[PDB]
């Protein structure tokens, strides 16, 4: 993807006006710097390969982290899948209005020892289970539940001390693209929920320890990473100026357009 | 087995192992440009050397 | 001479003697739905002369301390002729638009306007917990206006209408990434934008979803001297293009 | 049992890797593709679009639409300066927040030319001529119109065509430049002066305004993608 | 010793993987195959078979065979409603438990048309005409026969052929719909009214009954297999 | 338009077939057959009333 | 080595390593339909436009 | 697959797996010599058997 090269030029005295235009037409001028001054011939070998949509968006970014305790009544974690609780991936995806990609999912699981009271605490290797429930299915209510039978829901098992678990997800949607912005309601009477919460229905993700609480409590933490593959994008958008405040909507507090200086001629 | 060109400033080999097309690697080498739909979205074409309004 | 146009749609005509070029969307002209993209499987209705014509909204006054105006686009035409009657009896629909904003003044006045068209312009609220209710987000062919101040948090369901944030939390100078034109009273008299159908689905309901927003923001304010005409109106004219509908039912 | 041997770099999670992974939902039928208008293939198509530049910060115009307007009067002398700022498209607070200056804050290196478009939003009976100059580094900032005419300039005559373009050329010792502020890779200064006066008739207001735009040429490119410093977080939303 | 390098996703148990594994009983002779009648290749062949619909729940007919019967009388007025229910084939408790509504509760997305067959199980001397309507969403439920005739309807004349089919077409803005209840992807309402009366001779009973069936067309499809909410367990059996 | 050469203006010239009354607003008059006249260098505009009738001839 | 077609909305390679046919992978790509043995199990064929009983 | 010559005092095989040319192995077999630009950087050539200054 090489860039255009420079063409040599000569002194002119003519009727053609490249520098004069009209910006009132909504049309950006197509002048090169070899029209306003004398240039030399320069062969450019630079490429635009690092600014593609396939290269700008295909990196792993953290979206959530949750904790769950071993020695606890109903100690397990849940998360409703969205991309609006972090500030860095939300600003990158909201440069466009419609997106369409595959996904790559990676989990990072740690553990920590809690202040127990017994002597000679020695625990074996821990095993974790991460379950995905599509919308409409049965959900777990506790740790020893029948809902963890995973007969048709996809799940994964992992033992501590190995490579992190990874899997792929295709373009799961009902429409033809994902929508970052929705200007409308969910009811036909125009009441209630207004915004992007009317389109978010992706499921819930559950996490638990498979072992038993032997002689000491253990507190674990999972971290989730998103990586879009095979990306298409439509209708670009200005970047966000103000800071994000909530998750469901786009409410903000107003702020200035830039920072200030002391004069108009200050360099 | 696909043999591609391996971006420099030499080839490599690629085989697919899974049955679904969502399991492949990233594209990373689709360089295509069309800046005219954003910078010149007008009806009548405008020559650079001519004036804008006659 | 590029300075004259003539647009003919149905039984209506616009004539202009002082104009810039015509901006066409993202390079795409409006067209009917094809057989490869269709999902609703019954036959659509195409009236095509009774709906595809120029409808004129109300007029607003450009004052000196004026901040801006906006319109939600498949909502101002909800009581206009036979276009607003097909929306009530049907469930689906898709439309392209042709917008013509027009404002005239003499050679002794000055000022500049930006006329953009924003797809999916979701707006925010002044109270940080709620969302704005329907009466503030849009009106029936009547402009909702921005203001140069900041709306306080003591109100519950009101839109945050600071102009430099454009209601959406972004910079107002970066709104030129959308298809737009300018009206400069030194040289220009009108602006014309042709927009195709933009959505993530091939058809949609036109009463729960506004998919376009037309904003008019004065960057350079209106100025004149003593003796010149103080009343300057702005008028907007919208024409649907290649409209079709599906799903007949009761009148809603 | 084929004999193999594992190298360093095993069981690691590099966040920019390029591998295959097994699918969690096998044999899935995705929705067919539709022709939506306005497809973006490269981020440089976004950066080549004009954007209004806030040259008029001045400590109280930032929470207003007055930051984008450049004041222009009728003077009683000659050779006054209109504005001036250093050319730093990602570190200077004038060009920081524009459409070009936001894409550059995701990268580290940049290279190419820069367009600057000026529009005269005054009355149709007012005249004037201006000087739009660019000065490479090595010396200071020009303090006169005599010092600013020695660089790269264009003389703009305001008539029926209301816009003019000053195309800042690529003059550098290297191939790329740093986005962050760096005295080894400075780029210079952009100024504006009065050539003649703003002559106006009777019953016309003397004070006019000028808008400014910025974009990139077709040799612009970027490199070394990083994070942006323009966002914060404390807790999850 | 070939040099290799192990990636993330090693030593994990994904329950929907597709790999080879060594056999625990090598060189086993399986019993040869036999031609048994009735082989199922796709689950959609099961869903395209008619099934009786319990339209008559009404708080005490569920533990009876009376849930499947629709009461029909001879009236003294005109334009009365027979039944009515919303079209939700996996969330509404009318179509929940049928042969089509049990396959849909294993999946998440569905798309296609739906057939509805009505049979008149009355006397051979009784007559009548009915109206079977379908109303897309956007408005409410039709409360008259004047409002229900504006949608998609068929007029059924009861004669020698005792059945009629109302084929609900696919009218949607998207390609797929959610199985669980969702106001963004609603499907509408199905009603039934009296066109004329049920005229009966002497020494014939006036009260008749109607049965209802449901199935799928040949463009029906499903997606995103999940678990069903229709079973429990506490301990092992 | 026989005015001064510095004055501007835009007008609406409409025609309404019978069946209803006379339009009392610009909202009612834009639903018929109209043209929008922009006054500039060309000082004239033509509104061509078409033949809309149920018969072939009309009474004088 | 078998080269198959890799379901999309591109190919892949598959080699068998074990001696028993019960050690292979799943089929997953055998799309065959015969709905007529359940929906129309009648003796005389019935045309749609004709009446059922004459 | 490249087949090279395997330095002795016999061949080997090499395949590239990644898409970038900075991911390859080291060169290690580029033997090239030009000592004359450091040892004889003079304008007029000097024959060994002739005297240096005439
Ligand atoms: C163990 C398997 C886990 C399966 C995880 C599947 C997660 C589904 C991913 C949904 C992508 C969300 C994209 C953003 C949605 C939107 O912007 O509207």
């Amino acid at each position: 993807a090489r860039v255009a090269d420079t063409i040599s030029s000569r002194p002119t005295n003519s009727e053609s006006i490249p520098a004069l235009t009209a910006a009132e037409t909504g049309h950006t001028s197509q002048v090169v710097p070899s029209d306003t001054m004398q240039t030399r011939h320069v062969k450019n070998y630079h490429s635009r390969s690092e600014s593609s949509i396939e290269n700008f968006l295909c990196r792993s970014a953290c979206v959530y982290y949750a904790t769950y305790t071993n020695n606890s009544k109903k100690g397990f974690a849940e998360w409703v899948i969205n991309t609006r609780q972090v500030a860095q991936l939300r600003r990158k995806l909201e440069l466009f209005t419609y997106l369409r990609f595959d996904l790559e999912l990676t989990f990072v699981i740690t553990s920590a020892q809690q202040p127990s009271t017994a002597s000679s605490v020695d625990a074996p290797v821990q095993t974790h289970q991460i379950m995905y429930v599509p919308p409409g299915g049965p959900v777990p209510t506790k740790v020893k539940d029948y809902a963890w039978q995973t007969s048709t829901n996809p799940s994964v098992f992992w033992t501590e001390g190995n490579a992190p678990p990874r899997m792929s997800i295709p373009f799961i949607s009902i429409g033809n693209a994902y929508s970052c912005f929705y200007d409308g309601w969910t009811q036909f009477s125009r009441n209630g929920v207004y915004g992007i919460n009317t389109l978010n229905n992706m499921g819930t993700l559950y996490m638990r320890h498979v072992n038993e609480a032997g002689q000491g409590p253990i507190k674990s933490t999972v971290r989730i990473y998103f990586k879009p593959k095979h990306v298409k994008a439509w209708v670009p958008r200005p970047p966000r100026l103000c800071q994000y405040e909530k998750q469901k909507n786009v409410n903000f507090s107003p702020i200035g357009v830039t920072t200030s200086r002391t004069d108009i001629i200050t360099t | 087995a696909q043999v591609s060109t391996q971006k420099t400033g030499i080839h490599y080999t690629n085989i697919n192992y899974y049955k679904d097309a969502a399991s492949n690697s990233a594209n990373r080498q689709d360089f295509t440009q069309d800046p005219g739909k954003f910078t010149e979205p007008v009806k009548d074409i405008m020559v650079k050397t001519m004036p804008a309004l006659n | 001479s590029d300075r004259v146009r003539s647009i003919t749609l149905g039984n209506s005509t616009i004539t202009t003697q002082e104009c810039a070029n015509v901006v066409v969307g993202y390079g795409v002209w409006p067209e009917y739905l094809k057989d490869n993209e269709a999902t609703a499987e019954d036959q659509p209705t195409q009236p095509d002369v009774a709906t595809c014509r120029f409808y004129t909204l109300e007029s607003v006054q450009w004052m000196k301390n004026s901040a801006g105006w906006w319109w939600k686009l498949p909502d101002a035409l909800s009581q206009m002729g036979l276009f607003g009657q097909n929306m009530q009896y049907h469930y689906l629909g898709r439309t392209g638009y042709t917008i013509h904003v027009q404002c005239n003044a003499s050679k002794f006045h000055q000022g500049c306007l930006l006329v953009v068209c924003v797809p999916e312009a979701e707006m925010g609220c002044s109270n940080l917990n709620n969302t704005p209710e329907f009466s503030e987000l849009s009106g029936g062919d009547s402009a909702r206006m921005f203001t140069d101040t900041q709306v306080g948090e003591s109100n519950a369901k009101k839109v945050q209408t600071a102009v430099w944030n454009a209601g959406m939390g972004v910079g107002v100078g970066n709104l030129t990434i959308f298809p737009h034109q300018w009206i400069n009273l030194r040289t220009n008299n009108s602006a014309t934008l042709v927009m195709p159908y933009i959505n993530s689905v091939p058809m949609d309901n036109m009463f729960r979803h506004n998919n376009l927003t037309l904003m008019i923001i004065p960057f350079v304010p209106l100025n004149y001297s003593e003796g010149s005409s103080p009343y300057v109106p702005i008028t907007v004219t919208i024409a649907p293009m290649c409209a079709e509908y599906n799903g007949l039912r009761l009148a809603s | 049992g084929l004999p193999v041997m594992t190298t360093p770099g095993s069981t690691q999670f590099l966040t920019s890797d390029d591998f295959q992974s097994p699918s969690a939902m096998p044999q899935f039928d995705v929705t067919p593709e539709m022709q939506i208008p306005g497809r973006v293939n490269n981020l440089m198509e976004i950066a080549e679009v004009d954007s209004v530049v806030p040259v008029n910060n001045t400590e109280d115009n930032v929470s207003s639409l007055k930051a984008y307007q450049i004041p222009v009067q009728s003077n009683s002398d000659n050779g006054k300066q209109v504005f001036g700022f250093p050319l730093q498209p990602g570190a200077n607070n004038v060009l920081n927040r524009t459409l070009l200056g936001e894409i550059l804050n995701y990268y580290t290196h940049w290279s190419g030319s820069i367009k600057l478009t000026f529009m005269f939003c005054g009355s149709a009976m007012a005249t004037g001529k201006f000087l739009l100059a660019y000065s490479p580094p090595g010396a200071g900032v020009p303090k006169n119109r005599k010092d600013a005419m020695l660089g790269t300039h264009v003389i703009w005559d305001v008539g029926l065509q209301s816009s003019c373009v000053l195309c800042v050329p690529w003059i550098s010792q290297t191939h790329y430049r740093y986005v962050v502020e760096d005295e080894y890779t400075a780029a210079g200064y952009v100024t504006c002066w009065y050539q003649t006066n703003i002559v106006v008739p009777a019953d016309v207001q003397s004070s006019c305004d000028i808008l400014c735009f910025v974009s990139a040429c077709n040799d612009f490119s970027v490199r070394m993608l990083k994070d942006t410093p323009f966002i914060r977080q404390d807790t999850f939303y």
